């Protein structure tokens, strides 16, 4: 057993970091006060959960994380909220006052100030491990905290736990949620900055998010809570491997080698289904068919037009291999699914017979059976030229850039991070298209 | 189907269909706090020049 | 009010589709870099199909299919007809044709069998010309071509002696519907053929632009074949065109997707003296012949427009 | 990001400002004697923002270079509402000269209201910055209050400034020397906020006269507006929320170019009601109130914030549609320039209203209004001998014109792009 130290940062990382400890606690028979009674080694074990929470003499299951914010309202919810008694004062850190939109406040300002109480209540929670794998990070792409502290946070955990795994997820900007014209600037500045420290980042598009809430929840107008629920539900598949017994994505390292082929090209697309609403079960083909469809992904983008590096199935519930490998056999004959030439054609499946858990009074109804795809295609590059093209059309005309210079960044750090991701679009499009 | 793997908790298996430092961060922090320190300097100047005029007045 | 935008200035079709839209009074024209288009009439390359469908509150439609160049290339055209079983490396109507590189298929390019064989053995260098009986001239000339059986046994028109291909357009709506315009045009030479007189790119002798319509082709398919042109040749163009673009509407369709697409094909077909028609190419970007255009484009409007933005038949559909 | 400190100098400074505190008390359910008497904890949930703690006190000071306004402001509906200590008065008057705030008159009480911001400053847990109410067209709050923000920057540097700024009129005009007084100022504006909201009084006595049928707009009237309109464009400081929920969060948001951060509010309905009405309303020149048809330039940045019960869907909505209808009207170089808040509590008296407030370029057009109004005196040079007979020399008036012609320009610029 080897831990993982999760890390959230930001108004979304916090929100989103709140949402996924409650449905852990909900999966492994947590309750709120941190007991957890099918738990019979009392003050510690190795068991798989162990590597999320730590054990104390009293049998209280504590979250291996630590939050922090810069700016209190937001971490002051996790400690007066239901889960509250999870945690204990030195994983929650807040400033006063916040890095206003802006990743050069964020980053430089704010983040010299504050950066080295993280580091120390992280070395807390490093010091209670007895072999550390890494860490897991989430945040907003367009928050200044989320932006510009999240990526002087990785670059001093780069210098300090060198041999580490890092994973990130990542909350991409979409302007029916966003709160910032500059989100743009900071998503480029914090990938630029962050690219060399994370080993793999799963994004998600708060645009893709909605539309699923908007059309398979049915609900009119999503909040943060609806979207949480939401993401929690993908993060859980995705970390599930490393909280239960299982062969498959059993260490961070592993997410690495079974995605992520070219260091660079390390963010992967997680489609998920079925997403029904609370207010008709599905089989083993459906949901995979499921997962080739746009309209289930967590960025929207064309995989038929681009080539895949990888492909990961993660079920859980009631599923036995052989109906995996017919709908595979099926899904193949009908779909343009493409594999660059220098990858095998095949997916990595693994399956947890726990259902989905959901939370009491969701919107998401229990189902039977369900799936996260984890593929590493190309066309996820979309999302950067998207993005790429909203930060050309502002700093031609070098709009709000004042604000970052007069938090001490240079210009030239913008053109920087942009040539960055020039280079990253290219190549995207060398391994992707003929 | 190779690498299948069983336990009580799930199993797993490939299916494969076809074969093929610390003190440059502190540099760039204060560098970026120099230039902070300087436009607030080149502030204060400006409004000093400011009061001197008011005195004049 | 619908918003719109145009992002190539040397397409016919698409000038006058502008020129149709704004006599609505209902579409207004945007600058081409504004986002806040339900309509896209796009660039011929590089169509930045990843902005599409992002824009809250805005159905978007663009004119052109992504993944449509795969029919639309010549090389493409052939590994698509070949790699599909639906299609087929035995395809009955199309030519057999070779993909040769200046993977290549110079060694499969079946020339020595024939020779062999004292069967006819003309072939055809293009890419994206050359006739000749002679496979190292071609092989030569190439140094991305395709070398394909030419066509030695065409039906020649009379008076005359002379050549021809038929032009279709065909229009696919944002639900893949698959629309044959009703008036197709041979393309003619105005020389007889020997074997200029071979490439249907005296003229204007016959008929006005070398363009013969559908009424006039029909009137002679009765007057000296005893026959129709739907009996004759319509039947297999709408064979074609339908297994061509059923084949690739898995790869292309936006049913599902964040944004929609429609596109107009020309496709070019040739008729052997036997009356086969065998497919020769599809145009991504087809223009239209003269007397042609207001139709065409006024149909583009009803039905591929209009039908995802209604306001306040031409074709045949291939079902 | 929690406390502002709000200051209101001169006569027009003070009179909308006292009007201000009575509207957000009531919103707050604070009473004249500032004990909260309201049914809803969104009330008291950011109270702090605006009034320090069962009392709740306006963290508020009161200026003026004469006693008169203030004396009302005392006797008024919430007068004894204010701290006694936070008022701050000199006897010998302004006479609607910026050089006697400025430089004179006001340099003699400026330390005394510093003094007083301090201690307001000091028991700040985090300061967020200054609002200040103003006229430009007389002298205390134009020359006086300018000084202030001089003096504020010097101290707190890294806080935020905000003015509610009302810009003379001829047609609504106590003075001929309004002119010179604002074109003194607005160079004073350009170097030292970070957000103004321009405020015209002409534009506030046309929508009276045109749009409400008020045949004889008094002060009162064109205050009562403004004070609507302050609640409006307050919203998002003052009760909980996401978008533009602080003053730096605001500017980052709102100013592309630091100088050009000179905004025009607008307030719906104004009629003599639904989504779409209020929507169309809160776009229209008519409902605007610096009196510049922003037809006639181009959106930077936008921030609509509508207050009542209404489907948050449908305001999705209309906002949408009116983008996606005027798109010639938002520069194409600033994607997603237009956010949208959502407050449940409504403005007294209304089931529903919206505020607007926009970064236009075609705002210039109010500074060239003064300008020309500026350069049709100071050609004959006259009336200047009242500035002259305070220290000031003609220099700084063409230095001013200068400065002015140049905040023009950059709109300008920007507005062709
Ligand atoms: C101040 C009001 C006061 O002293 C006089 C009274 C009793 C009412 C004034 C109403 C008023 O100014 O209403 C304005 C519009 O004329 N109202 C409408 O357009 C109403 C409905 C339209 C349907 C199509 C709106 C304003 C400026 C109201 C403000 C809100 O803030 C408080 C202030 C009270 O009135
Ligand atoms: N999915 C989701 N997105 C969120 C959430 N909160 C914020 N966002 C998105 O995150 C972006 C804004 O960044 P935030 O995380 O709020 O900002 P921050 O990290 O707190 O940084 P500052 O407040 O500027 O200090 C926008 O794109 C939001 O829509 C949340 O709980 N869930
Ligand atoms: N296999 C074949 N047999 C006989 N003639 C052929 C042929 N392939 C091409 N041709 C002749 O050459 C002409 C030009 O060929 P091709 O269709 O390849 O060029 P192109 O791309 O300019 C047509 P378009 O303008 O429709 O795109 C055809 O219309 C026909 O006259
Ligand atoms: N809207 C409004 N304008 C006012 C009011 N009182 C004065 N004005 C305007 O303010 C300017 C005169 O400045 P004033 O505030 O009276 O002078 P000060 O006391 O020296 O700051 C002129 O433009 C007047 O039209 C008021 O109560 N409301
Ligand atoms: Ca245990
Ligand atoms: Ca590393
Ligand atoms: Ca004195
Ligand atoms: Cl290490
Ligand atoms: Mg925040
Ligand atoms: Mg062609
Ligand atoms: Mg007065």
């Amino acid at each position: 057993m080897r831990e993982c130290i999760s890390i959230h940062v930001g108004q979304a990382g916090v929100q989103i970091g709140n949402a996924c400890w409650e449905l852990y606690c909900l999966e492994h028979g947590i309750q709120p006060d941190g007991q957890m009674p099918s738990d019979k080694t009392i003050g510690g074990g190795d068991d798989s959960f162990n590597t999320f929470f730590s054990e104390t003499g009293a049998g209280k299951h504590v979250p291996r994380a630590v939050f922090v914010d810069l700016e209190p309202t937001v971490i002051d919810e996790v400690r007066t909220g239901t889960y509250r008694q999870l945690f204990h004062p030195e994983q929650l850190i807040t400033g006063k006052e916040d890095a206003a939109n802006n990743y050069a406040r964020g980053h430089y300002t704010i983040g010299k100030e504050i950066i080295d109480l993280v580091l120390d209540r992280i070395r807390k929670l490093a010091d209670q491990c007895t072999g550390l794998q890494g860490f897991l990070v989430f945040h907003s792409f367009g928050g200044g905290t989320g932006s510009g502290f999240t990526s002087l946070l990785m670059e001093r955990l780069s210098v300090d736990y060198g041999k580490k795994s890092k994973l990130e997820f990542s909350i991409y900007p979409a302007p029916q949620v966003s709160t910032a014209v500059v989100e743009p600037y900071n998503s480029i500045l914090t990938t630029h900055t962050t690219l060399e420290h994370s080993d793999c980042a799963f994004m998600v598009d708060n645009e893709a998010i909605y539309d699923i809430c908007r059309r398979n929840l049915d609900i009119e107008r999503p909040t943060y809570t609806n979207l949480n629920r939401l993401i929690s539900q993908i993060v859980s598949s995705i970390t599930a491997s490393l909280r239960f017994d299982g062969a498959l994505n059993v260490d961070l390292t592993e997410f690495q080698t079974n995605l992520v082929p070219y260091p660079r090209i390390h963010f992967p697309l997680a489609t998920y289904a079925p997403v029904i609403s609370a207010e008709e079960q599905l089989s083993v083909a459906e949901i995979t068919n499921a997962c080739f469809e746009p309209a289930n992904q967590m960025v929207k983008c064309d995989p038929r037009h681009g080539k895949y590096m990888a492909c990961c199935l993660l079920y859980r519930g009631d599923v036995v291999p052989k109906d995996v490998n017919a709908a595979i056999a099926t899904i193949k004959t009908k779909r343009s699914i493409q594999f660059v030439d220098w990858c095998p054609t095949g997916f990595k499946v693994g399956i947890n017979y726990q259902p989905p858990t959901v939370v009491p009074g969701g919107d998401l109804a229990k189902v039977q059976r369900a799936v996260c795809m984890l593929s590493n295609t190309t066309a996820i590059a979309e999302a950067w030229a998207r993005l790429d093209h909203k930060f050309d059309l502002m700093y031609a005309k070098r709009a709000f850039v004042h604000w970052y210079v007069g938090e001490g960044m240079e210009e030239g750090e913008f053109s920087e991070a942009r040539e960055d991701m020039a280079a990253l679009e290219k190549d995207y499009e060398e391994v992707g298209v003929d | 189907v190779i690498e299948l793997n069983k336990c009580t908790s799930g199993q797993s298996f490939e299916v494969i269909l076809k074969p093929p430092s610390l003190e440059e961060i502190q540099k760039k922090l204060e560098a970026a706090e120099e230039r902070r320190k300087y436009q607030e300097a080149e502030l204060l100047k400006h409004l000093a020049e400011k009061r001197e005029h008011e005195r004049e007045v | 009010m619908y918003t719109f935008v145009v992002r190539d200035e040397n397409s016919s079709v698409y000038a006058e589709v502008s020129r149709l839209l704004l006599a609505t009074g209902q579409w207004k024209r945007l600058r081409k870099d504004n986002p806040r288009f339900n309509l896209m009439l796009g660039e011929r390359n590089r169509l930045p199909f990843g902005r599409l469908g992002h824009e809250p509150g805005l159905v978007q439609l663009v004119n052109y299919y992504r993944g449509a160049d795969k029919l639309c290339r010549k090389a493409s055209l052939v590994k698509l007809i070949k790699t599909s079983p639906e299609l087929s490396e035995s395809c009955t109507w199309f030519p057999e044709s070779y993909v040769i590189y200046p993977t290549d298929e110079r060694e499969v390019f079946a020339y020595n069998r024939r020779r062999e064989g004292r069967e006819g053995n003309v072939w055809i260098a293009k890419s994206s010309i050359l006739i000749s009986s002679e496979a190292s001239e071609l092989l030569d000339f190439i140094d991305v071509h395709v070398i394909q059986k030419y066509l030695e046994k065409p039906l020649l028109l009379e008076p005359g002696h002379r050549k021809f291909d038929i032009r279709s357009w065909v229009l696919v709506d944002h639900l893949y519907n698959i629309y044959l315009y009703r008036e197709g045009v041979l393309r003619t030479s105005s020389e007889p053929y020997n074997s200029t007189c071979h490439l249907t790119n005296n003229y204007g002798r016959y008929e006005e632009g070398n363009e013969m319509f559908f009424e006039e082709f029909n009137q002679y398919l009765m007057d000296a074949l005893n026959t129709t042109l739907e009996n004759s040749i319509l039947l297999q163009i709408k064979h074609i065109i339908r297994s061509c673009l059923m084949c690739i509407e898995p790869a292309i369709s936006t049913k599902h997707l964040h944004y929609q697409s429609f596109q107009l094909f020309g496709f070019d077909f040739m008729v052997d003296e036997e009356l086969k028609v065998w497919l020769i190419e599809v145009n991504g970007a087809p223009a239209c012949a003269q007397k042609l255009y207001a139709e065409l484009c006024q149909g583009i409007v009803d039905v591929a427009i209009s039908s995802v933005f209604p306001l306040a038949s031409i074709f045949i559909k291939l079902h | 990001m929690r406390e502002i400190v709000h200051i209101q100098a001169g006569q027009c400074g003070n009179q909308i400002g006292a009007k201000f505190w009575e509207v957000i008390s009531d919103e707050h359910g604070i009473d004249p004697t500032g004990s909260y008497h309201g049914d809803s904890d969104l009330q008291l949930e950011r109270i702090n923002v605006y009034y320090n703690e069962n009392k709740y006190v306006p963290r508020a000071i009161l200026v003026d270079l004469e006693p008169g306004t203030m004396d009302s402001v005392r006797s008024g509906p919430f007068g004894q509402i204010f701290r006694p200590d936070n008022f701050v008065f000199g006897q010998s008057g302004a006479g609607n000269n910026w050089a006697k705030g400025h430089y004179t008159e006001g340099a003699e009480l400026v330390d005394s209201v510093l003094d007083v911001v301090r201690k307001e400053s000091e028991s700040c847990d985090c300061l967020q910055g200054f609002q200040l109410t103003h006229s430009l067209g007389g002298g205390t709050g134009s020359g006086m209050g300018t000084l202030l923000i001089s003096k504020i920057r010097e101290e707190y540097p890294d806080r935020i400034m905000n003015t509610f700024s009302v810009m003379p009129s001829p047609k609504v005009s106590d003075t001929v020397v309004e002119p010179y007084n604002a074109t003194l100022s607005v160079h004073q504006l350009v170097e030292n906020t970070d957000e103004t909201y321009c405020i015209d009084n002409e534009a506030l006595y046309d929508i009276c006269f045109r749009t409400l049928k008020l045949t004889t707009p008094t002060y009162g009237d064109l205050n009562h507006l403004v004070s609507a309109t302050m609640s409006g464009v307050t919203t998002c400081l003052r009760f909980p929320g996401q978008l533009n929920a602080d003053l730096r969060k605001l500017a980052v948001n709102m100013v592309p170019f630091p100088r050009l951060h000179f905004f025009m509010p607008g307030f719906a309905p104004l009629t003599s009601l639904t989504v779409p009405e209020l929507t169309q309303q809160m776009f229209d020149s008519k409902n605007m109130m610096a009196a510049c048809d922003p037809r006639h330039g181009r959106y930077l940045t936008v921030a609509a914030i509508f207050r009542g019960r209404m489907s948050m869907k449908e305001v999705d909505e209309q906002m949408l549609n009116v983008q996606n209808k005027n798109s010639s009207y938002f520069v194409e170089w600033i994607p997603n320039n237009v956010k949208t808040a959502v407050c449940d509590i409504p403005p007294r008296g209304l089931k529903m209203s919206a505020t607007f407030i926009g970064n236009s370029t075609a705002i210039q057009e109010l500074f060239k209004r003064i300008s020309e109004q500026f350069t049709a005196m100071f050609r004959r040079k006259a009336f200047l001998h009242w500035y002259t007979g305070e220290g000031m020399d003609e220099m700084e008036f063409t230095e001013a014109e200068s400065n002015m012609n140049d905040l023009v320009s950059e709109y300008q610029q920007y507005q062709d792009a």
